[PDB]
């Protein structure tokens, strides 16, 4: 079974260069064409280039010339991808992508999970995490809304689960906000049976991989 | 480079409607090929060679087209349908793709419940306090926000997010965040976000009084 492999978030400061990868598996990446893909935050896909790795030849869009290399190797069956004098425009989900060109129909046919490219000198920083209680001010028709804000971290993500994965119905976690500040701050909200509150916990597992943060907030009634 | 115009950029549907939409190519090419894409993940390979269903795809999808125009078909809307469909052609060099036709699910006007959430004490020890206005399972998306501090109107200290579409029921949520310091937050007394939405006959107001 074919698998594209993509290596792991990155946060690069402006003006330095950034290598990405994606391990094939599953088929002989001489065989089809490695192709790179840019998606920015909240906008479309942009085709960087592409190489060949059966001849080593490569293309690119014209924008990208100077600002990306593509290599490949043959024997670890690996695409890479390097940029150069980072941006914040580099900031984006970067796509590995295959094609098997005129014998395999051309199209994208498999596709990597993406790389998260984040261009900043600053240095990580763990949020803290704060309950939202539930009270006689979040309550309706026999349920209750709780949550927990994780204020102040960067770069993104954070994960947020309730009660290590056991509450999922009725959970919203909101998409991070960017504070004036420069850090970001999320909500997660769950709304359950206004009879539980006194006889089940409620927690919210959160994890910050960047700055190997977890922390779990035990969210308790407020009877105002 | 060829140039690639998706329309409508945004568009919505109920389960069962017919669904179809557009891509224009600002010169002539062979075949065009199309794209689903979901939030958070990676796109997936959905029409080929104009015509084809990708592996996977149902029978409902269907794509058409010639020359400078072609057009991707749903018979019959799925809730699992909603996405981003990007086309993408591979006459001419460099490769290009359209900016996507966000397909979104229609249902009947929803109004908000609106819940606020006083900050924690814990927080208060670090010399801020956070103010939380949740607004939750609205439909259309569109929504105001207003937050009064002793009813003085709130700017420029706030924060706001609204989730996706919920594919269970088609509705938004939005979550609202005041950000003032401790300072501040404990010369005033009464709290409260101003809701205003198409759902509602007049704006809902809820609100606390500090320290109660
Ligand atoms: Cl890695
Ligand atoms: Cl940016
Ligand atoms: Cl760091
Ligand atoms: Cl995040
Ligand atoms: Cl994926």
């Amino acid at each position: 079974e074919v698998q594209l492999q993509q290596s792991g978030a990155e946060l690069v400061k402006p003006g330095a260069s950034v290598k990405l990868s994606c391990t094939a598996s599953g088929f002989n990446i001489k065989d089809t064409y490695m192709h790179w893909v840019k998606q920015r935050p909240e906008q479309g896909l942009e085709w960087i280039g592409r190489i060949d790795p059966a001849n080593g030849n490569t293309k690119y869009d014209p924008k990208f010339q100077g600002k990306a290399t593509i290599t490949a190797d043959t024997s670890s069956n690996t695409a890479y991808l390097q940029l150069s004098s980072l941006t914040s425009e580099d900031t984006a989900v970067y796509f590995c992508t295959r094609s098997r060109g005129y014998f395999g129909n051309y199209y994208f046919d498999y596709w990597g999970q993406g790389t998260t490219l984040t261009v900043s000198s600053a240095s990580t920083k763990g949020p803290s995490v704060f309950p939202l209680a539930p009270s006689s001010k979040s309550t309706s028709g026999g349920t209750a809304a709780l949550g927990c804000l994780v204020k102040d971290y960067f770069p993104e993500p954070v994960t947020v689960s309730w009660n290590s994965g056991a509450l999922t119905s009725g959970v919203h976690t909101f998409p991070a906000v960017l504070q004036s500040s420069g850090l970001y701050s999320l909500s997660s909200v769950v709304t359950v049976p206004s009879s539980s509150l006194g006889t089940q916990t409620y927690i919210c597992n959160v994890n910050h991989k960047p700055s190997n943060t977890k922390v779990d907030k035990r969210v308790e009634p407020k009877s105002c | 480079q060829i140039v690639l115009t998706q329309s409508p950029a945004v568009m919505s549907a109920s389960p069962g409607e017919r669904v179809t939409m557009t891509c224009s190519a600002s010169s002539s090419v062979s075949y065009m090929y199309w794209y689903q894409q979901k939030p958070r993940s990676s796109p997936k390979p959905w029409i080929y060679l104009t015509s084809n269903l990708a592996s996977g795809v149902p029978a409902r999808f269907s794509g058409s087209g010639s020359g400078t125009s072609y057009s991707l078909t749903i018979s019959s809307m799925e809730a699992e349908d909603a996405a981003t469909y990007y086309c993408q052609q591979w006459s001419s060099i460099p490769l290009t793709f359209g900016a996507g036709t966000k397909l979104e699910l229609k249902r009947t006007v929803a109004a908000p419940s609106v819940f606020i959430f006083p900050p924690s004490d814990e927080q208060l020890k670090s010399g801020t306090a956070s103010v939380v206005c949740l607004l939750n399972n609205f439909y259309p998306r569109e929504a105001k926000v207003q937050w009064k501090v002793d009813n003085a109107l709130q700017s420029g200290n706030s924060q706001e997010s609204v989730t996706e579409q919920d594919s269970k029921d088609s509705t938004y949520s939005l979550s609202s965040t005041l950000t003032l310091s401790k300072a501040d937050y404990e010369k005033h007394k009464v709290y409260a976000c101003e809701v205003t939405h198409q759902g509602l006959s007049s704006p809902v107001t809820k609100s606390f009084n500090r320290g109660e």
